[PDB]
RNA sequence: UCAUGGAGAGUUCGAUCCUGGCUCAGGAUGAACGCUGGCGGCAUGCUUAACACAUGCAAGUCGGACGGGAAGUGUUUCCAGUGGCGGACGGGUGAGUAACGCGUAAGAACCUGCCCUUGGGAGGGGAACAACAGCUGGAAACGGCUGCUAAUACCCCGUAGGCUGAGAAGCAAAAGGAGGAAUCCGCCCGAGGAGGGGCUCGCGUCUGAUUAGCUAGUUGGUGAGGUAAUAGCUUACCAAGGCGAUGAUCAGUAGCUGGUCCGAGAGGAUGAUCAGCCACACUGGGACUGAGACACGGCCCAGACUCCUACGGGAGGCAGCAGUGGGGAAUUUUCCGCAAUGGGCGAAAGCCUGACGGAGCAAUGCCGCGUGGAGGCAGAAGGCCCACGGGUCGUGAACUUCUUUUCCCGGAGAAGAAGCAAUGACGGUAUCCGGGGAAUAAGCAUCGGCUAACUCUGUGCCAGCAGCCGCGGUAAGACAGAGGAUGCAAGCGUUAUCCGGAAUGAUUGGGCGUAAAGCGUCUGUAGGUGGCUUUUUAAGUCCGCCGUCAAAUCCCAGGGCUCAACCCUGGACAG
């Protein structure tokens, strides 16, 4: 399926990452149905948009490694 | 979408009618309302359309190369 | 040999599956060929009709045998087996459609 | 030209900005091969001996190009680098030759505006 | 309130008004060349020959599917082979393609391994094929008999909410592995969904009439086949249709679009990097497997070309990354790393990624910063010019102090890396602290009008300049030099391409008595526009709501890099 994954969105030596739920066959910087999330590893926030991640994980788009690790920081996981 | 109402041109083919469809269109650079005609092949198993009647085209499964519509009847609210 | 082949390994397996699928699709063409052949004969000159259908049904069962068996292995999608079993029973329904079984919707 | 039908046929179109250099036809300046290094005269109001090199180009044309500056090294069959720009006085000369580039030396002893003539700094 | 936008000038003539053309002032380049050149941040880097390509690398993985063997001496690491997925993604180029290829908007006739949800099932048998051993052919590339072997590899029987058929009837499947177990990964048959594809259609999609007819599977219909699916997709027969002067057919050009640039605006030109879709992979043509290709680094054939050969034969596709050669005015390093991110495989461990993350060179571009700050008797040395009085270079310098962005010499030193720890190519980079020291650092155009800047010496229709007008025949504010000035600034100029100016293709926005231009006049087809009142539908029109026009860009507002460039978050008018 769809695989919720980051994409690099920034300058050189910056690493401002989006969390996009695109199809896994696409290149890493493509297009999404809905670009759900944010991750700034230098130091800043991470907007998550919980209902849409629950929509796609409720559908069954498995995430990658560190997207899943961000999803294990917060308490997003509910099986409903 | 909409149907495409228009006159029947010539029905000398079984289950098949040519239909002129008249369409107003704004010409792009100059702002008038130019008509463009485009004629189609529609399907009818009943083939109950003579020359000169006017029908409404609705999209269906393609029947031949050109025959991709079947036309039934307009509503007729005058 | 070389430490990495990776594609000649494919082409080896492609040669093998070419042999198997070529062969057993040809079996399907042979059994459908015999069914339509005997149906052509009993359309031509049979003169007793509701009796000898047991042979046509027997070979038609062998046709549905190898048809659906090659539907299991991946060489025929659904709506290939559907179209060709429907083809054989179109032909059977036509040979009975000329004659003594009377069928009307 | 009414808005109706003499003009939703077409007005007309102007052609282009017509090319002011028919050679150089890719882009700005192009390597040349000297064929003649003769000298011609301008039209009637002027009076000079302007020294032009008729030059074959790498494009596929042959064209008579002007040689700027005072001194010139250009003998038969040398290599130059022509550029665009119309010398008015000479009928037919459409092009210039860059000085200081390949096999066409800079002008002798010039100390005002050297980048147009390919002379490095003194002092 | 809205408005954040619109400049002229030269040249026809003894003069004037006007038409009209050319030329310039403004931006932008994927740019090129010349002169000059301190640093940093972020981008960009064959536009040409889709032209050949040396060398290395660019796609693997799985021993927890299976059999063997080969290092290590119960224990583990490997391995060619059979299998499983991945090689259809990612990367590159724009030759073709004026067409549902693309863009946008609807639709029904379909498929879909991996991914979630879900209903049921896995009994019984059996034959080999690699590997391997032997013989043997070849320089190699590869083979060829003889035997043998295992499986999630193949075959057969039974069983099936599936299929065929009107029913009658029949038909169809399985695979084990890991673990002590527990269980987990699987497998087979179904049923949905998401995503991905395959089709169809409305509308938009370059020029040329000095290309006017085209089309006979052509356009329909049926029957037979065929496709995952509709279909002249294909075939036999019947019908004569179908397209076109609103440009068919032919010829030529061109990847397309979010966008970029310009413009006040309408819109004009254009499609590099960024991103989505298409097509191609030496030139052609085929098919095979799989879910999915007619497959860049797969197979087969033909053609051309290069390499090897022991002369019989083989091998090859850089428009992957670096690189060489050619062409060109012109476009880089045969670099480091999987640390992140994203892929592929695996139960995990991990492995592989020239994608990507970085680094190097180049003022190629956009932005920021410095080359000193303050004082400097108004006295001297000098250049240039002068009615020889002087003026101007000039507070400029010299000279006195202050400071160290940068520079040199030392110390420290990151995050980026993800809560088990460990895990960094970048790199001892960024940044900070200390010690000297004005030290290490300004050029390039122009100075006749547009156009800001001017005098002097030399030249004498010569040398030359020039964007247009035109200067140059002895005192040139136009050539060459000096001084001075101007404008810019690590840039400055020339050229080329595009838009503006240009209302010089005109809807906004022009004209036709004489300046370029009314057919010689008339009839009339197509087509265009059309009197008044009343009534009806709403196609146009207008208003509300809703869907969509990907993300990035532009606009507004915040936020982050010491600011800016750039990056990021949210929002939206238009249309």
């Amino acid at each position: 399926m769809v695989k919720l994954r980051l994409k690099r969105c920034g300058r050189k030596q910056r690493a401002v990452y989006r969390i996009v739920a695109i199809d896994v066959r696409s290149r890493r910087e493509g297009r999404d149905l809905q670009k759900v999330g944010f991750y700034d590893p230098i130091k800043s926030q991470t907007y998550l948009n919980v209902p849409a991640i629950l929509d796609f994980l409720e559908k069954g788009a498995q995430p990658t490694e560190t997207v899943y690790d961000i999803l294990k920081r917060a308490e997003v996981f509910k099986e409903f | 979408m909409r149907s495409m109402q228009g006159k029947v041109i010539c029905a000398t083919n079984d289950k098949t009618v040519n239909v002129e469809v008249v369409r107003l269109a704004p010409h792009p650079k100059y702002k008038r309302r130019v008509r463009k005609k485009k004629k189609y092949q529609a399907h009818d198993p009943d083939n109950q359309f003579k020359v000169g009647d006017w029908v409404q085209l609705d999209k269906c499964r393609p029947i031949s190369k050109t025959k991709t519509f079947l036309a039934v009847a307009p509503e007729g609210r005058q | 040999a070389d430490s990495a082949a990776k594609r000649t390994r494919q082409a080896e397996t492609r040669r093998l599956r070419n042999k198997a699928r070529k062969s057993e699709v040809k079996t399907r063409m042979r059994k459908v060929f015999e069914a339509l052949d005997a149906l052509k004969k009993k359309s031509g000159a049979s003169t007793e009709e509701l009796v000898p259908i047991d042979n046509l049904i027997a070979e038609a069962y062998s046709a549905i045998d190898k048809a659906v068996v090659k539907g299991t292995l991946h060489r025929n999608t659904a709506a290939r087996r559907k179209s060709r079993l429907a083809r054989n029973k179109k032909v059977v329904e036509i040979h009975h459609g000329w004659y003594t079984p009377s069928l009307a919707p | 030209m009414p808005t109706i039908k003499q003009l939703i046929r077409n007005t007309r179109q102007p052609i282009r900005n017509v090319t002011k250099s028919p050679a150089l036809r890719g882009c700005p300046q192009r390597r040349g091969t000297c064929t003649r290094v003769y000298t011609i005269t301008p039209k009637k109001p002027n009076s000079a001996l302007r020294k032009v090199a008729r030059v074959r180009l790498t494009s596929g044309f042959e064209i008579t190009a002007y040689i700027p500056g005072i001194g010139h090294n250009l003998q038969e069959h040398s290599v130059v680098l022509v550029r665009g720009g119309r010398v008015k006085d000479l009928p037919g000369v459409r092009y210039h030759i860059v000085r200081g580039t390949l096999d066409a030396v800079g002008v002798k002893d010039r100390q005002q505006g050297r980048s147009k003539y390919g002379v490095k700094k003194p002092k």
